[PDB]
């Protein structure tokens, strides 16, 4: 049952048939073999991805699934923050509730509702045979049941070790099963000490058991829009992404433009960064902190365009008592930094890490 | 028996063990209560100083403020705000001197007002903590001038601003009984009454005379402004206890700390803060030792206790350190708190018995006066 | 108390300049002035930057990395004065280093040195 | 060395608390920051303004009015403190008082305590 | 044996109230500066405020003393002709608005003659490093070191009173002048960077090889005598590192070992503050010494080991009798060997030569660390 | 011999025919009764002297000569001040260069020269025998050895114990003869830690054998113009008296607007006051002190007058570091003053207090 319900989501996964046209799965761009992230060229590059009809392209870049089952159900804790939730805006309060989103969403998947949904299920033999063991007899006949029990199968799925095998150099070091580098030892020092800590770490103070680099807070780090994706979203020049503002029940002027921070696991191997995939490259992403602390005029130009980063989508809120460290990365500190990052990889998309390098 | 470092360290390797989180932050200092004392560190003269706020029940310090140069403290006897007039300059000692009056928030212990004093007014002395003082209703503050000649400053806290100064005769000590009057001790051995109006020269009454040209009455007066005391003692440890509420000086009768007899074998007041007045309790502490008559700073090992109305010894308490200055809690079963200057360590004794029941040390250089909020 | 001797490491008093997760403070403990083990007094401002160190904390048999940081913006508090330098580096290993005043990132610029913190943040590899 | 007996003035050395001329001085001896018995240290400003005291001289049996001038405009020495009060009347008899700061009439408006000299005015009376 | 300082003040006040003799009160001068004078400065263990004290070493006499701000750093010109300090002030003691400046004072009246804002509150504020504010050998330029946003260096025009620019330099440590536009730094991977800086542009930045291991630590208050070019530079385990500055580039000298293999064996390691003082016309190293665990490196230590720089031959080793935590030598013949005690806030003055100590100056302030001399000869 | 010479002097000090019309002496305008100072009214009250012509007035106040013999002699000290020498602007060395300018000074007694001083002398056979005896045969003969030996005997006349007493009570307590009130003690306090002794003391420190109140210094006060006097003077409203400056030889322009301090000893009975006598009440001169110390509005205000001071006659040079000590003297040490100052009397003028 707790294998036979992973076992179910792993098929439903990969299933095309849970797209208008069978064309897209939750694979096609969560993509097993790129750490569950869209390897697909669309019009924006890697920045966004581009749903079953062919032509439609999302307004944020897609996030590894790897670890996302690590974050808590989203929360309001009791400083004020909001806390964990699916999506760059936390607007799905958790894996399930997700799940049944790709596949209506015109813009992805674009089944037109649950009852073509279930219909699809229905012609499956294996679907009305393994839904039915799991579910009841009868269930892919009720169309808010089946979709549900497929949201249950592939939340179900995302929870396994395969998504979150804890494999990275890092977890080997942290185990005493092998060194970090010297670089890599440098990298990490300057994460746990420097600004980084302060968002890209499960707790404020002592030990995580299972650290995915994230505090699952919401932090508006004052990203530009990316204009390439913004055209191919087609969502329109004065259109604001307001992050967390935009998750149904948040009213807070406070809360526009912030985003959840990402686990930084696998990030080495799932660019293009940021919620709107603006940067390609790792260090940039990196760099884009020394906008707030260096004065070095360089520090405000993006290193991808030569051009300043850009004013930010959302001019409001930054987090600029986490941002205005008052200390800038040079160079060896920001090499440090993406040597420590890689250690994050997965064993199995260690030899991904060959082309980012 | 477990000190408050090792009740911490539990505290934490519990946390650490149960893997529970907490966000590294400022905390706030526990509401102001009865058993909050201030510990002023003078500093022997120091260019800028300290005060500890002082848990006087954990004997902890929960927190500090820093001021300039010879700064008075003063404390609003509701808890609501402390103050201080203070006195920096531009390079540490020399430059440019701003004297100016700031207010703290209590348990954040921000700095809620800062108040420019024009013309560098303020009076600098060895901290003699009735050189500056809180109008009972806390919107003002006064501060005494003594340069070119003596004055009183009138300071707004309400509105943030100095008002002006007034002047008056040659006396010194402000102790204020109302919005707008204050009474201040003369050279010619009476106290002047300065009422002062929005304007004009304040309207100035002199009592009669209350002791001799050769009797000295000590810098450090105890006064409650909630019971209108002033406690007074000279050299010799005989006190003068004025009456203030009503509005007039009624004179109380002159009462000795000491036994005739043994201020013939050389037993003396000394230090600092030489008295301290329970309101409530209605008692007056004295520290004394034997002493030659002119070593009257120096500390006392001994703390005598006297009813304010009989002056029947109450107590002596041998303190087991040098003591130089003293007060009380205003709360029920009050903490007699014993400043050693030297040890630079607030013992806190129970008022009742004696008994040294915790200290703090490691108090500045050269702390010197203890200030308590009444409360009640 | 023998200054030259070999720190070692107590995890049953934090006042004390032996206690376990000071073994490379510099400074004051923060805990005799009004704060805490990992928290500033108050009216001090609490830097982001810091300096690290593997401490051995005798009650576990763990290494862990302590992440001290300063609360700023007062003088110096004067209590629990401590200078440990267990694995402490010289200036130019900064990550290491502890004559640095670590007031970084403290609110309101404040950089002056008041007292510094000793929270865990990671197990030591 | 014990704080509350008589005070004994010697003629013999006036770094040191018991010199007889430093009879009411409250605070540092200049002497010991680089000034002399009668001179400031190089850097602060001497005060017009004196508390007196008739010290007596113990080695002539005289009694001379020393009027106490305070170097300003220096954070106080810290060397050889000294609190005598021989003498010493309260506040309100301000020229006999010593808690003080008697920098009236320092060049430069100086108003900070750094020592005290202990010049001779006259005999005493 | 012998009449104390205040034993000779109270005899010649006697003298001159006996025979009559008046004199005016006034403000003394100090005693004009030469080789036996000796600064040290108390940073109060990170108090907001400070002091220096003006010392005379013949004498053992406090002549002076400079009110310093917070951490700041003393320099003294090496001829004599002034002192300055780099220095922070807050307008509410240690909260508010921040004034980073430079003061300088006449040596003899004490009194500033420069004042000299540095704008945006530029300086590193750290326990003090002598050679983290540094003279350039005409005396008419100061540089202090920035460490946040980055390692840069401040650029201070005493002549014309003025603060002038930043450098941004990779990241180094300290400033070792050597010419009135250049000086060295320490980098983190190992080498010495060279700086050369114009009025604006681009600073001309050269490094030098790596001259020690990443495992090898220098420490933090390496001797530096500017008219001898010596950079000496201990490791924590008393290996010496000699780095010759004179030429304008670095050559590095052969590495000499101040404690013998069974010292070390047995725990010897060098500690303290300013472990190491360079006796320049001797060329002779003084090193702070003793048994400690490798950790306890910023402990006092009570042995001097004092070493010929050329040979590392050891020439003696002082039992100095007191917790010394920085050493520092007057630069004349017969040098006097100063030997600070933070915890005792004492000066402890020795003959160099023989280590016996010859007299001492007490009440040096709360926490005093750093001996200057100047290189008057 | 010293004696006798005292004695010859004392005859010349009271004798009128050293005056042109021979209506006039030294003695005259300092008057022995007054503590050797001018009692006579004149056209501005005792501010000014006038001399033996009847209608010439001086434009400065006739000083007392009791001390006046304890004045060092003029010089600069090696701080740079210029130091004793006698007249309020220091322009005679010592007394004996002082004698013989009244003689001459028109204004004065006005004679027309030392020859006509020199007959006078002859006209006296008491003098011939008394100056013979002293300065040899045919002295009197010769104007310039007689106006020069008269000049010497009353120097040593007014160096006599009759001069400066030291019999005030102001002595008797020194001596422990006496003690002061307490108000008298007050002031004395008040004298000895406020600025006044920064320049009516002797010494800086120390204890003086023979204090006259006085260092003998020269101090701008800052002093206004005194009104009828100079119009008494007849000097003219463009006439500023520079003291100090116009003691020749005397260049630097530091020194202009100087006068010395006057010893404060019969300072109860010798009003009215400063070089120019524009102040009737010792107390007001205390007063005058104010001006520089106190924020109070009376101040500013001249009590005599019940209008400003007046600006100085010499705005510059004043003396504010010393004037300027920071401190107000209120009513009772203003009044603890006058008592102090009152001791200060010598016992012959005791009675003149009243
Ligand atoms: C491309 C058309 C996609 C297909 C098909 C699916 N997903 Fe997706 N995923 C996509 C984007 C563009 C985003 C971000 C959108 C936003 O508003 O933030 C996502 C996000 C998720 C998440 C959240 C992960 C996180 O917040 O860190 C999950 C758990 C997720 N996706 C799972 C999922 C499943 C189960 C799918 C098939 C049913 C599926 N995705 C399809 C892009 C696309
Ligand atoms: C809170 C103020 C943060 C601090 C400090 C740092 N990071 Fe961050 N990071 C944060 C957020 C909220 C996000 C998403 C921003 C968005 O709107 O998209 C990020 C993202 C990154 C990434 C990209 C990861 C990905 O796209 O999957 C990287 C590589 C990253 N952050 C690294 C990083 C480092 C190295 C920092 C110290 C220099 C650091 N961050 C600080 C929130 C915050
Ligand atoms: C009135 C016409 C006078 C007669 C006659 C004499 N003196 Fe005089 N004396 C007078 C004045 C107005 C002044 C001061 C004028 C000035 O220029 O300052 C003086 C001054 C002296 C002094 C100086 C005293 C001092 O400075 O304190 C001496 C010693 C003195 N006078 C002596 C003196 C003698 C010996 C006379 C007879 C020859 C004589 N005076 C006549 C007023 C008048
Ligand atoms: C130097 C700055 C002085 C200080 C301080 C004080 N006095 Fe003075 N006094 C001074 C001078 C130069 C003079 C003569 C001024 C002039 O131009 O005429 C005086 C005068 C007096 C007098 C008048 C004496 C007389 O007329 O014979 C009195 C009574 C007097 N001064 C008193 C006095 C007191 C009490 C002071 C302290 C408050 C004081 N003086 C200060 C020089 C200086
Ligand atoms: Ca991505
Ligand atoms: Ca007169
Ligand atoms: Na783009
Ligand atoms: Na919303």
């Amino acid at each position: 049952a707790d294998d036979a319900l992973a076992a179910l989501g792993a098929q439903l996964f990969v299933d095309p048939a849970l797209s208008r046209n069978a064309t897209q799965s939750c694979a096609t761009c969560h993509d097993p073999a790129r750490a569950f992230t869209d390897p697909r060229e669309g019009k924006a590059g890697l920045a966004v991805s581009v749903g079953d009809d062919g032509q439609s392209h999302g307004d944020r870049n897609t996030p590894t699934l790897g670890y996302a089952a690590l974050v808590p159900a989203f929360h309001r804790d009791a400083n004020g923050k909001y806390k964990g939730g699916q999506f760059w805006d936390g607007r799905a309060d958790d894996l399930k509730q997700q799940a049944g989103q790709p596949m209506l969403n015109p813009v992805e998947m674009a089944m037109p509702d649950r009852a073509a949904v279930a219909a699809r299920l229905r012609d499956d033999p294996a679907y009305r045979t393994g839904f039915e063991a799991l579910f009841g007899k009868g269930v892919l006949d009720d169309p808010e049941r089946a979709f549900d029990a497929a949201a249950e199968a592939l939340a179900a799925y995302q929870a396994t070790g395969e998504f979150s095998p804890f494999d990275s150099k890092y977890d080997r070091v942290m185990r005493g099963e092998e060194k970090f580098t010297p670089l890599e030892e440098f990298g990490y020092t300057v994460f746990i000490t420097w600004n980084c800590r302060l968002c890209h770490m499960q707790r404020k103070q002592g030990v995580a058991e299972r650290e995915t680099f994230t505090n699952f807070e919401y932090h508006n780090i004052g990203l530009p829009v990316n204009e390439t994706a913004r055209e191919a979203s087609g969502l329109g020049a004065d259109h604001v992404d307001h992050g967390l503002l935009a998750r149904p029940g948040i009213e807070d002027p406070a809360q526009s433009g912030r985003f959840k921070v990402p686990s930084l696991r696998n990030v080495a191997v799932t660019g293009p960064y940021m919620h709107n995939g603006v940067f390609t490259d790792l260090r940039t992403a990196i760099l884009f902190y020394n906008k707030y602390t260096s004065r070095r005029p360089e520090a405000k130009i993006n290193p991808e365009t030569g051009a300043p980063w850009g004013e930010p989508e959302v001019a409001r809120n930054l987090s600029l008592a986490e941002l205005q460290s008052g200390l800038m990365l040079d160079d060896g500190r920001v090499d440090a930094l993406v040597a420590f990052l890689e250690t994050l990889t997965d064993r199995r998309y260690e030899p991904l890490l060959e082309e980012s390098r | 028996q477990e000190t408050q470092g090792q009740a911490a360290a539990r505290a934490a390797a519990a946390d650490l063990a149960a893997g529970q989180d907490d966000e590294p932050r400022i905390l706030e200092a526990p509401a102001p209560d009865a058993r909050r004392v201030y510990v002023n560190d003078p500093a022997h003269f120091a260019a800028v100083t300290q005060q500890f706020v002082i848990d006087g029940e954990a004997g902890r310090v929960i927190g500090m403020i820093d001021g300039g140069f010879l700064p008075n403290p003063v404390v609003a006897d509701d808890g609501s705000f402390i103050a201080h007039a203070s006195t920096v300059f531009s390079r540490i000692a020399r430059g440019e001197r701003t004297d100016y009056v700031e207010v703290f928030d209590p348990v954040t212990l921000l700095p809620t007002a800062d108040i420019e004093l024009p013309d560098a007014p303020r009076f600098l002395v060895g901290t003699y903590p009735w050189m500056t003082s809180l109008t009972p209703d806390g919107k003002t503050l006064l501060f005494y001038q003594f340069s070119p000649a003596p004055a009183v400053g009138v300071v707004d806290l309400e509105g943030k601003a100095f008002k002006r100064m007034l002047d008056v005769p040659d006396c010194y000590h402000i102790f204020p009984t109302a919005p707008d009057t204050f009474f201040m001790h003369c050279r010619d051995g009476s106290l002047a009454k300065v009422a002062f109006g929005t304007e004009g020269t304040p309207e100035i009454t002199h009592t009669e005379v209350f002791h001799p040209e050769d009797e000295f009455l000590i810098n450090h007066p105890a006064y409650s402004q909630k019971a209108g005391r002033l406690v007074w003692p000279t050299y010799t440890g005989k006190i003068h206890q004025i009456d203030l509420s009503s509005g007039d000086a009624k004179f109380l009768p002159a009462v000795e700390a000491l036994t005739e007899a043994e201020r013939a074998d050389g037993w003396r007041p000394g230090g600092w803060q030489q008295v301290a007045y329970h309101r409530a309790l209605d008692r007056i502490y004295l520290l004394v030792d034997q002493r030659d008559e002119w070593r009257h700073k120096t500390a006392s090992r001994f703390v005598v206790v006297l009813d304010a109305k009989t002056g029947e010894r109450l107590a002596k308490f041998e303190m087991g350190h040098e003591i130089d200055s003293i007060n009380v809690s205003q709360d029920e079963k009050p903490l007699l708190y014993a400043l050693s200057t030297g040890d630079k360590t607030l013992y806190i004794h129970d008022a009742e018995s004696g008994e040294e029941l915790r200290s703090v040390n490691q108090l500045g250089h050269g702390p010197q006066v203890i200030t308590t909020a009444d409360m009640g | 108390t023998d200054p030259r001797a070999k720190w070692v490491p107590q995890d049953n008093d934090i006042q004390a300049c032996d206690y376990w997760r000071h073994c490379s403070i510099d400074g004051n403990i923060c805990d005799c002035s009004g704060g805490s083990l990992t928290n500033c007094p108050p009216g001090t401002k609490l830097a982001t930057a810091s300096w690290v160190a593997s401490c051995y904390n005798p009650t576990d048999g763990q290494s862990y990395l302590i992440a001290y940081r300063d609360c700023c913006g007062y003088n110096v508090s004067g209590r629990c004065p401590c200078l440990n330098t267990e694995g402490e580096l010289p200036v130019y290993r900064p990550e290491f280093a502890n004559d640095i005043i670590w007031c970084f990132g403290a609110e309101d610029d404040a950089m002056t040195y008041h007292c510094t913190i000793s929270p865990i943040v990671g197990k030591a590899s």
